[PDB]
RNA sequence: UGGGGCGAAGCUACCAUCUGUGGGAUUAUGACUGAACGCCUCUAAGUCAGAAUCCCGCCCAGGCGGAACGAUACGGCAGCGCCGCGGAGCCUCGGUUGGCCUCGGAUAGCCGGUCCCCCGCGGGGUCCGGUGCGGAGUGCCCUUCGUCCUGGGAAACGGGGCGCGGCCGGAGAGGCGGCCGCCCCCUCGCCCGUCACGCACGCCGUUCGUGGGGAACCUGGCGCUAAACCAUUCGUAGACGACC
RNA sequence: CAAGCGUUCAUAGCGACGUCGCUUUUUGAUCCUUCGAUGUCGGCUCUUCCUAUCAUUGUGAAGCAGAAUUCACCAAGCGUUGGAUUGUUCACCCACUAAUAGGGAACGUGAGCUGGGUUUAGACCGUCGUGAGACAGGUUAGUUUUACCCUACUGAUGAUGUG
RNA sequence: AACCGAACGCCGGGUUAAGGCGCCCGAUGCCGACGCUCAUCAGACCCCAGAAAAGGUGUUGGUUGAUAUAGACAGCAGGACGGUGGCCAUGGAAGUCGGAAUCCGCUAAGGAGUGUGUAACAACUCACCUGCCGAAUCAACUAGCCCUGAAAAUGGAUGGCG
């Protein structure tokens, strides 16, 4: 017999292997569709959250109860020192799907970034990347970097940048940089290469990738919460204080035919530690961190021109349960996925 | 015949090939389908669309990644047709499908190679003109492969490529032919014997 | 049954110079050149008049239903022919009882641009096909004018504003109003 | 948890806050051209518009599915990768010339040649001339298959030394070609003489792709010179396991 | 099919006398399976499917001017609520809305619950019985097991393969 | 189970029944006949495992009746009148809500009317009859094949593949 009154069900299915994520730093897995005739862009970052504030800005939207009205707005701050350029790589486009030719990364390397690679590294000697640098300076150092890059002109039709971020700048305990490869949306190969070339080794911040009030999408890992019941995982019903085994549960799985429970049926199970692709958030403000031209500028921060005072965005005693924010936030919309020292694409 | 196959699926029969494939791939013999967008399928294209979807639908309830995988490739849409006329439960039949192997386009080896037609299979022989149809390429597109375009571009550059090497060997036998001419009095009495007993008239 | 022969000749006048490649005719004469291909329809296309004289399609082991085709290719190439010396005008006459329908072309031919039909906010828009060039009349008020070479161009291009010009959730036998087909025509009559 | 105010941290609530994103095929339907059916016709051959549909895109998982590139065990005893070229021996098998290429049309094609014309040795065009139950035919082409003698003719610079360096071209999942110097060596396809090769005394797995695939060990040259897991710590995570 | 209604007019909408079907959400027949007993009514929760479309998208109808409305097509994409009474399924009313469509899955769902009703043993009235006692005639009290085992599913380690 | 063939010591060869013969899967890897149909739900075998009245110029055959070089059919042009507010009905019905009826002239041919519609006309149209074209045309039945009628619940079965 049919439900007698209807209801909808409890939480999507387009979205339901609720796993604990298998990666951490939030994957990007559409880059966006490169036009090629505006110039050459980053597409991508990699900051990380650090808590949250009140914004109170002026309105414009005519036809609306708040035109011209103050608001409170909920911020994150997401600390975002600038990445640097190590290696760049070559897709090539193919029935099977979108293999990949020719990683080359720089002469040099760096040392955070040395640390995404071997584990345990105080047991390690260090050697990771110690001969392909030598390639970077003699007469094989013209083929397969130069040939090469010519052959990624040629054949190749998409290519990323990878770049890791400087650990070292921020509060966190980790040494341990986030690459990524970031896709570069610009105008044809050999322009959308002679260009990487150049920025190999090299400073990248947000103010080059992203300007203030562009929406942008966040793509992170939701904040772990273990083992959770159905009431609290799937979010469904709980049952009347009666019952005698259990009212943080689901009554009926299933009809005793398909005789099976089924795929969709609320279930105990991991919660939180999940990878979420959150979109359409809102930049407030881009940053500029406390720099030195006689005795910092902690100033150039939170000191909005309608009301300057000398505010870091850094609040009394930290941005509680990480630390204070000395580099590049940018200022973000709303609530962002993922618990406070989050790696944040 | 011997050795390995290739088989161009354009302007074939969707089942009607594979059937034949799948009859030669049980007596060791080792056939690779290739280019299968361009094989087709009688009736007209909706049809065939709607019969797909109608697999689509079909699908294991309780759990669907156990349940039937609607491949979208047409490499892997034919592989289907063949391997259902394979006894691919058995030792024999994973054996056979093993000495199959099909592309869509046409890669790598492949291009490098001459390749056959099966006539009791070609559209043109097995059809009547009247009659109406899709391309498994098509249908495999609004179905849901990613790789029409893509397949498009690269034949696209294989024809290109392909018509060099047809117009440069077209250019030898016309050497060939010349150079026949240019020394017929010292293999005039070889050329004979040849014509005499057939060959070469 | 099958009937062993069917046949007709389109008479070609002098003007124009069709050139068949195989199946498939491309004609040309003063306005222009058309092309069309009959890789379905199966028949046999001959030029037998020299000089230039006849187009014959043959059809030849023919059942009912593609013998009536015949006839049909017979009628796209004359419906060619007339294209390419006189060239098609069908004229659209806009109708109604009150919010005027406000017409503007807007490259050459191409954007049709339509405020106000039934005091509508929403500027319908609409292309032409490659070929086909929209005009706005004179001697007359509420009145467009579609030239150009190919029927099958200028008349979806008609029927496209004629159809972008409907009414809904009303009497449209009241509801009168929109831009309709009053002529097809063509530009030189001869 | 003696009681009760207030209460950081942490969980957590339309009880606070934020964010929910795009294409394609077309149904019904509405249409264009237009046949049957010397008219009319949404259709018989052709087209067009068309959605909470369907499929896809953003989104989530990620294969007895692949990618790229890092480092590759100094040693106190180690063990290997190449490269080449050397000697035995478990085993697991299938095979027993190759074919090195257009595109597609099918009530049509194939090729030649352009005198002529346009484009980038090529491509396109036009004209003519051949083939088209196809003879620069997958009914297809090629290459040979007992050995060497030597002493004529026909044929004469062909081939070789894992002969040796350089420049190409080829990337869809390349794995292959191609094209140039120099050393030494050899003189082979077809006719013929002319002799020869254990002639095993009618007998079977004969012949090769075979320096197969893989698993164990005897020579030289050049390079090499760890990471992983545990323990510890941290928590970004928690049952334990897993992870940062 | 079709006699009628519909001012007129068969067939916008309807439609008699007849007649051809489906459908298994109604009850019957039947007695094929189970009596070394498959938990026997309702409610809660929770999935999923069907369409026999109540809303909404796109459409064709009307006796469609608008407004409002019914007929029908694709169509099952997302909807179908809060209560008083009632063991109830079933009902009726208030209320909201956009709708308050209809159904299936062992008459979906007792090692999910509850146990209100059925339907033990205690009791009470009605009637019948001479009586023990009977009564789809009323009424109040009445123990609701066991998961560790294979499976499905939800998560979690992992696995041969890639030196 | 129960249909069809066929009744079974254990084997080699040959041969068959009922069945089959793209492939699963043995056999058509006949240069097999002659047909019919295209299904936006095809069809695809005695039980047995699905449909009906009823539809259906979807196409193919008949059957019968028609029409016509005195030149039809179809197409484009002209008339479609008068005797005549004919009679009943008046509420209007002069051809026309309805009916008895109910025929002549001009004839060419025009029904005292098929309808639109009009309160009634008109105005329009249709029978009838002409003008223009050139040879086959039309109607009712009846069958063949397909289309519709045709709507169900874990996903989906000519056996599958096709
Ligand atoms: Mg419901
Ligand atoms: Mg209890
Ligand atoms: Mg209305
Ligand atoms: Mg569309
Ligand atoms: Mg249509
Ligand atoms: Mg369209
Ligand atoms: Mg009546
Ligand atoms: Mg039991
Ligand atoms: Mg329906
Ligand atoms: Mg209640
Ligand atoms: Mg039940
Ligand atoms: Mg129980
Ligand atoms: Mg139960
Ligand atoms: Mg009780
Ligand atoms: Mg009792
Ligand atoms: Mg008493
Ligand atoms: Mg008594």
């Amino acid at each position: 017999s049919h439900r007698k009154f209807s209801a909808p069900r409890h939480g999507s299915l387009g979205f339901l292997p609720r796993k604990r994520s298998s990666r951490h730093r939030g994957k990007v897995k559409s880059f966006p569709k490169d036009d090629s005739s505006k110039p050459v862009h980053l597409t991508a970052f990699l900051g990380y959250k650090a808590g949250m504030t009140h914004i109170v800005r002026e309105v414009d939207r005519p036809g609306s109860k708040v035109n011209k009205k103050e608001v409170v707005e909920a911020v994150t701050i997401v600390e975002t020192p600038p990445m640097i350029v190590v290696g760049i790589v070559g897709y090539v486009e193919t029935p099977r799907g979108l293999r990949t030719f020719k990683t080359i990364f720089a002469e040099h390397i760096s040392d955070e970034c040395k640390r995404r690679f071997y584990k345990n590294w105080h047991k390690s000697k260090k050697k990771a990347f110690t001969k392909y640098c030598k390639k970077w300076q003699d007469a094989a150092g013209a083929a397969a970097l130069a040939a090469d890059f010519s052959s990624m002109k040629a054949y190749c039709q998409v290519i990323r940048v990878i770049a890791h971020t400087q650990m070292r700048l921020l509060p966190l305990r980790q040494k341990k940089a986030h690459l990524m490869e970031i896709q570069v949306n610009g105008g044809t190969v050999a322009e959308k290469l002679d260009w990487a070339r150049e920025r190999l080794e090299q400073q990248v911040p947000v103010n080059q990738v992203f300007g203030q009030d562009e929406m942008i999408d966040v793509i992170g890992v939701t904040k772990g919460k273990g083992y959770k019941g159905v009431t609290s995982r799937w979010h469904t019903k709980k049952l009347p204080r009666k019952t005698h085994r259990g009212l943080r549960k689901v009554a009926c799985i299933g009809a005793w035919h398909p005789a099976r429970v089924a795929f969709s049926v609320a279930r105990a199970g991991q919660k939180g530690y999940h990878h979420r692709t959150e979109i359409n958030k809102k930049i407030y403000k881009i940053g500029q961190g406390y720099l030195i031209k006689d005795g910092k500028l902690i100033k150039n921060n939170a000191s909005t021109d309608y009301d300057l005072s000398d505010k870091s965005i850094n609040p009394l005693g930290g941005f509680v349960h990480y630390g204070e924010v000395t580099n590049d936030f940018v200022m973000l919309k709303g609530c962002v996925v993922g618990t406070k020292k989050r790696v944040l694409t | 015949e011997g050795q390995v196959l290739v088989l161009d699926g354009r302007g074939h029969l969707l089942g009607r090939l594979a059937a034949i494939v799948a009859k030669q791939v049980l007596l060791g013999r080792k056939v690779v389908v290739v280019r299968c967008e361009g094989i087709n399928i009688s009736g007209n294209f909706y049809r065939n669309k709607l019969k797909y979807l109608a697999f689509l639908r079909k699908r294991m309830n309780t759990n669907p990644s156990r349940g039937p995988y609607h491949f979208r490739a047409p490499s892997r849409i034919f592989w289907r047709t063949v391997r259902g006329m394979l006894p691919h439960k058995t030792k024999r039949g994973q054996a056979a499908l093993d000495r199959l192997k099909v592309f869509d386009g046409i890669p790598p080896p492949y291009d490098k190679k001459k390749r056959m037609v099966v006539p009791a299979a070609l559209k043109v022989v097995r059809l009547k003109p009247t009659r109406k149809f899709a391309y498994l390429g098509r249908l495999a597109h609004e179905v849901g492969w990613k790789y029409q375009a893509v397949t498009a571009t690269l034949e696209e550059k294989r024809k290109e490529k392909a018509k060099i090497h047809y117009r440069k060997k077209k250019q030898l036998m016309r050497l060939r032919k010349q150079a026949e001419k240019n020394v017929e009095k010292k293999i005039d009495r070889f050329t004979e014997v040849l014509k005499t007993h057939g060959f070469l008239v | 049954m099958k009937t062993i022969l069917s046949n007709q000749t389109v008479d070609i006048p002098e003007n124009v110079d069709i050139t068949l490649k195989g199946r498939t005719v491309i004609v040309k004469g003063p306005r222009g050149t058309l092309r069309r291909d009959f890789n379905h329809i199966n028949v046999e296309l001959s030029l037998l008049g020299k000089k230039k004289k006849r187009l014959r399609v043959d059809k030849w082991w023919g059942n009912r239903k593609e013998l009536a085709t015949v006839r049909t290719i017979c009628s796209h190439v004359q419906n060619m022919i007339k294209g390419v010396t006189l060239g098609f005008r069908y004229k659209m006459r806009s109708v109604y009882a009150h919010f005027p329908i406000n017409v503007v072309i807007q490259e050459n031919g191409s954007l049709v641009e339509i405020r106000n039909f039934l005091g509508e906010k929403y500027i319908r828009r609409v292309r032409m096909r490659p070929g086909v060039a929209c005009s706005v009349s004179q001697a007359q008020k509420d009145e467009l004018i579609l030239e150009g070479n190919d029927i099958e161009l200028v008349s979806n291009s008609a029927a496209l504003i004629q159809q972008a010009t409907t009414v809904k959730n009303k009497d449209i036998r009241k509801f009168l109003d929109g831009i309709y087909v009053s002529e097809k025509g063509t530009v030189q009559q001869a």
